[PDB]
């Protein structure tokens, strides 16, 4: 079922983009529950900054379905 | 009956074909670049690398190959109508 | 078998303040919590308090992380005098107005399945301003006819917003009027909040600073009077339409003179009266 979900969420039309950076980010301080965000904090891995072919830059707290170490600027 | 059934395709230029399975990178002029699939009408053999293909505005899938872009100043060199002189 | 349109949801001042504070704290997210209250009659759903719950999510969704907290909180409030049980849930839409999305509708479906008359309240912090708070209460419509019966005009007094209508109002859910009934002590405390200490009223104001302020304002009024003289000579060599756009990007000496006059009069009258009152009261 999970593989089916991944396939249906990977609808074919993609938007080519270039990986500007692979930043390293770490949590800052304690975040009060009730309002805590999984992106601004609780994210210790590698984050990507990409530039879409539409000339739009974007920050990716979760890289996606491609392992970070493979991507290079 | 031409505006109802005949949709509007957008000119693009194929750049790469990925794998045996159809997956085409296109470069819509001054709009964007996409990884796109074919339509049921167009056969895979019709599309080659570097040729111009029209794509629909919703899913950006190829619908028709188009003739190569040629300079007007070189396309006007063709004779078209030939002279009436003979040997 | 009716659910009437004159039904109202009574939100306490405490509940409203808690909702707005939590929503504003979670400005990018849809922070959420439970509402405790009673189902008095078929024309009232009293909301007396709300408590936030441990939750975590992104700017596209928010979900609760533990139900043990909810159960324990209900028990430990009952132990201190709040036997009321959950009657709905509240979550904040920061800037999108007031309405329910698909996930919101699913949560409200679960709450409806538990209790028939459970309601959902959407409070938008950032669009709220001092005078008005943007808040609405909702309930769902089954797959059927009219969702409710009208036995009064009370329901049809709100003019539902275009954004809510676009996002599904009167088609997948209907609104319920929110009322802010208060008790005597709540009214008195709200009125007393802004009351200042008595000594502050009789306290005078440094005379050096007072004279300096008066001098500054009079000096400004001098230049304003020059400009006013210049402006009065106009208004005859001016098109009836040109006068309106004449005061665009340029100072208005008349308006500024009036404002300065008002401020000076208030300050000086207050100071003189306070001085005399103190002169008599204190020997
Ligand atoms: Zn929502």
């Amino acid at each position: 079922e999970n593989s089916e979900k991944i396939k249906v969420n990977k609808t074919l039309p993609y938007l080519v983009s270039n990986v500007i950076e692979l930043l390293d980010v770490d949590p800052n301080d304690q975040e009060e529950d009730g309002a805590n965000i999984d992106l601004d904090s609780q994210r210790k891995g590698k984050c990507a900054v990409i530039k879409t072919s539409t000339r739009q830059t974007y920050f990716l707290p979760v890289i996606g379905l491609v392992d970070a170490e493979k991507l290079k600027p | 009956q031409s505006e109802q059934p005949l949709q509007v395709a957008r000119c693009t230029k194929i750049i790469n074909a990925d794998s045996e399975d159809p997956k085409y990178i296109i470069n819509v002029k001054q709009f964007a670049k996409f990884v796109v699939d074919l339509s049921d009408q167009v056969a895979p053999t019709d599309i080659e690398e570097g040729m111009r293909v029209g794509v629909d505005r919703n899913k950006y899938q190829i619908h028709i190959p188009l003739p190569p872009k040629i300079d007007p100043t070189v396309t006007m060199m063709q004779v078209e109508e030939k002279p009436d002189v003979t040997y | 078998p009716a659910v009437d349109t004159a039904e109202q949801v009574y939100i306490s001042s405490l509940a409203l303040l808690k909702m707005l504070k939590h929503g504003r704290a979670g400005v990018p997210m849809e922070v959420m919590g439970l509402m405790l209250g009673e189902f008095v009659d078929d024309y009232t759903v009293r909301v007396i308090d709300v408590f936030a719950m441990p939750q975590s999510g992104t700017g596209v969704s928010v979900e609760a992380v533990d139900p043990v907290f909810q159960a324990k909180m209900l028990d430990m409030l009952k132990q201190t005098g709040r036997p009321e049980m959950v009657v709905g849930w509240y979550h904040s839409h920061p800037g999108f107005g007031c309405w329910l999305s698909g996930v919101d509708i699913n949560t409200q479906q679960s709450f409806e399945a538990l209790s028939e008359r459970a309601v959902a309240v959407v409070v938008d912090p950032i669009q709220s301003v001092k005078g008005k708070v943007v808040i609405d209460a909702f309930r769902l419509i089954n797959a059927n006819h009219e969702p409710r019966q009208t036995t009064s005009n009370l329901g049809h007094l709100n003019k539902p917003s275009i954004q809510a209508l676009i996002h599904g109002l009167n088609r997948h859910y209907y609104s319920i009027t929110i009322n802010y009934r208060k008790n005597e002590l709540e009214q008195k405390m709200l009125l007393n909040l802004h009351k200042k200490s008595w000594m502050e009223g009789l306290t005078l104001q440094d005379y050096s600073e007072h004279c300096k302020h008066n001098e500054s304002v009079v000096k400004e009024m001098l230049e304003l009077a020059k400009n006013y003289n210049k402006a009065v000579e106009e208004e005859d060599k001016m098109t009836p339409e040109q006068l309106a756009i004449k005061n665009v990007g340029k100072q208005d000496p008349k308006r500024h003179l009036e404002e300065h006059v008002d401020v000076l009069m208030t300050s000086n009258i207050v100071q003189c009266l306070a001085a005399m009152l103190d002169t008599v009261v204190f020997k």
